[PDB]
């Protein structure tokens, strides 16, 4: 995926997050201890005209 | 003065706030309304009728039966006989 | 003496962040 500076705040005991069906939307790195959000990079279909 | 309670294996429905904290919870085997909320997976229910679970009568004991008589067998005349061979 | 615990005794069952999600 593509990492971005997350805006949501974590309580001091979580490690990551998800929204629906184990889709990990956030994570904290084990060294800098900064909260990052994860979203997939763009994909789609191709059509010929 | 202190209070002491106990824990049992129940099921709970938790409503997470936008900031991430838990703001409301619903027990799942407290009231029929609780089961309705669990099955609907929501904290609010509108008018209507909803199927929540199933009712099954469980068996009480077991019974085994077999032919009335028992065909009897010569052990009584083989063991308790008058004379045996050499 | 006995008392009714109204709705207390709820904690965070896991260490996973969530937001605006109804989870069972
Ligand atoms: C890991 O070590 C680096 C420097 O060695 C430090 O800047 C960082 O805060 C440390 N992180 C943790 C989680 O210990
Ligand atoms: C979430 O936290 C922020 C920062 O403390 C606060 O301003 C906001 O009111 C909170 N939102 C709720 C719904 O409590």
């Amino acid at each position: 995926g593509v990492l971005t500076e997350s805006n949501k705040k974590f309580l001091p005991f979580q490690q990551f997050g998800r929204d629906i069906a184990d889709t990990t939307d956030a994570v904290r790195d084990p060294q800098t201890l900064e909260i990052l959000d994860i979203t997939p990079c763009s994909f789609g279909g191709v059509s010929v005209i | 003065a202190y209070y002491v309670g106990y824990l049992q294996p129940r099921t709970f429905l938790l409503k997470y706030n936008e900031n991430g904290t838990i703001t409301d919870a619903v027990d799942c085997a407290l009231d029929p309304l609780s089961e309705t909320k669990c099955t609907l997976k929501s904290f609010t229910v509108e008018k209507g009728i909803y199927q929540t679970s199933n009712f099954r009568v469980q068996p009480t004991e077991s019974i085994v039966r077999f032919p009335n008589i028992t065909n009897l067998c010569p052990f009584g005349e083989v063991f308790n006989a008058t004379r045996f061979a050499s | 003496a006995y008392t009714n615990s109204f709705t207390r005794g709820v904690y965070y069952p896991d260490k996973v962040f969530r937001s605006s999600v109804l989870h069972s």
